[PDB]
RNA sequence: UCGUGCCCCGUGUGGCGAAAGGGAAGCCGGUUAAUAUUCCGGCACCUGGAUGUGGGUUUUGCGCGGCAACGCAACUGAACGC
RNA sequence: UUUUUUUACUUAUUCAAUGAAGCGGGGCUGGACUUGCGUCCAACUUCUGGAGUUAAGGUCC
């Protein structure tokens, strides 16, 4: 449950990036 | 502009670590009295996860998914910085210029590092950055 | 006209001469135009456009060789790649 | 669910492409 | 300081062969002993190796070429030629 | 396990032919009437096999360091390829 | 029914190539002309001295 947890959290940050990206 | 930031790809050229891809976690532009040169303070994966197939266990996918990291600073010369960037909120200042001065740190920085590179390739996001270069 | 706005360059502006300069020039991302000789090494031409489009940077193929290049730029040496960092009083980057 | 993971590699098998599989080759046995 | 009037590189050959023979020959071995300009990385390090094999010095490249010379003019020529051909056939 | 089968692969075909070509590895001292890099003494090496001890690696599973060239006593690697 | 001439064919015979690998004819898709739908012609890789191999996957059990 805490790796799943850990893993959806990861997607969610980088969808909010993905959000935001679019002389000597 | 400038594209050598912070979150930006990058591939080693050179060096034990050449062919991996590594993300950039701090740009030294203008050098230091121990490294005189532009260079990067960078975090990669030395063993990227193995391919995973629909008819695998859950204990051989787990045993696959396993991600060997490691730290590194590296010229600008010795890096291919890409277009692909990868932003991850648990890799900022994971490591530092005396971070590498003691192994303890190290190895800590790494468990980190193999940490948060897990939870996003687990993720099922950056594909890119998880699969190995080919040449 | 290349030759001419090239050597109005070369007399006002600042131009740094050759691959590595021209590397470090497109990472600090102050280079303003990119030139690459007509015979530049295919892996390296790509190279130079990859750095070029990562930093926004404007390339011009030459259509001479790295012996032409430099007599443009007014050496007397050969130079496959260079980098224009100040126009001076010259239009190469209205183009 | 399934597994995000899992990733389709699909084969061409045009002229100049990758490797012609297997076929019934017994017409020129 | 020049050394012979009119022999040049045939004066290894002596009073031997014939005046038209030697001067025949000579032609041959001036532009087969040149060093010649690379088209690849512009260096005057070209050099031939064997009949028809020119290569670089600096950059390794190999080229296959004419006997004596790097090009030979029917095959510039004909590269002229190819190029026209390849226009019109795209065209 | 329809138990008396199924799958993968393609490259062809064997032998003779060099005491100057190629090639795993031995040196010194002494010794006989006559042999010696072959005998004796001392000090080594190569090839293959089995299986221990120490050391190494691993709870971040398959080492660490150097910007790099690369280093270090180790530091997994079948098919098929370069 | 037979004799000459040429004028097609393939099965004897002859030659060549290959690891006997994609021949012939349809189908699908796209483009041209045509008649108002029959032909022929095409599918597939071209900036780079990299890599390409143990089927990934879909769907029924
Ligand atoms: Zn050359």
């Amino acid at each position: 449950r805490q790796k799943m947890e850990a893993a959806a959290r990861s997607a969610a940050e980088a969808e909010a990036a993905e959000a935001r990206a679019e002389k000597p | 502009m400038k594209f050598l930031k912070t979150s930006r790809v990058c591939l080693v050229t050179r060096g034990r670590y050449a062919g991996k891809k590594v993300v950039i976690i701090q740009p030294v532009d203008q050098g230091t009295k121990s490294h005189p040169y532009g260079h990067a303070l960078v975090a990669g994966i030395e063993r990227y996860p193995s391919k995973i197939t629909r008819r695998m266990s859950k204990a051989r996918i787990e045993k696959r998914s396993k991600i060997k990291p490691f730290i590194k600073v590296i010229n600008y010369n010795h890096l291919m910085p890409t277009r692909y960037t990868l932003e991850l909120e648990g890799l900022k200042a994971v490591i530092n210029a005396d971070t590498f001065k003691e192994p303890s740190q190290r190895e800590e920085a790494k468990k980190t590092v193999k940490k948060v590179l897990e939870d996003r390739y687990n993720s099922g996001k950056n594909r890119w950055f998880f699969t190995p270069l080919r040449f | 006209s290349i030759g001419a706005k090239l050597a109005l360059v070369i007399k006002s502006g600042k131009v740094v001469l050759g691959y590595r300069s021209t590397l470090k020039a497109l990472r600090s991302g102050k280079a303003k135009l990119i030139l690459i000789a007509a015979n530049t090494p295919p892996l390296r031409k790509s190279e130079l456009e990859y750095y070029s489009m990562m930093s926004k940077t404007p390339v011009h193929h030459y259509s001479g060789t790295n012996i032409e290049l430099g007599t443009a730029c007014g050496k007397l040496f050969r130079c496959s790649t260079m980098a224009i960092l100040d126009a001076g009083d010259s239009d190469i980057l209205a183009d | 669910p399934k597994n995000p993971l899992l990733e389709k590699r699909p084969r061409n098998f045009g002229i100049g492409q990758d490797i012609q599989p297997k076929r019934n080759l017994s017409r020129m046995v | 300081s020049k050394r012979t009037k009119k022999v040049g590189i045939s004066g290894k050959y002596g009073t031997r062969y014939g005046a038209s023979l030697r001067k025949l020959v000579k032609k041959q071995e001036v532009t087969q002993h040149a060093r010649y300009t690379c088209t690849f990385c512009g260096k005057n390090s070209v050099r031939r190796t064997a009949v028809g094999i020119w290569s670089c010095k600096s950059c390794k490249k190999t080229m296959a070429g004419g006997a004596y010379t790097v090009s030979t003019p029917a095959a510039a020529a004909m590269r002229s030629t190819l190029r026209r051909l390849r226009e019109i056939t795209e065209a």
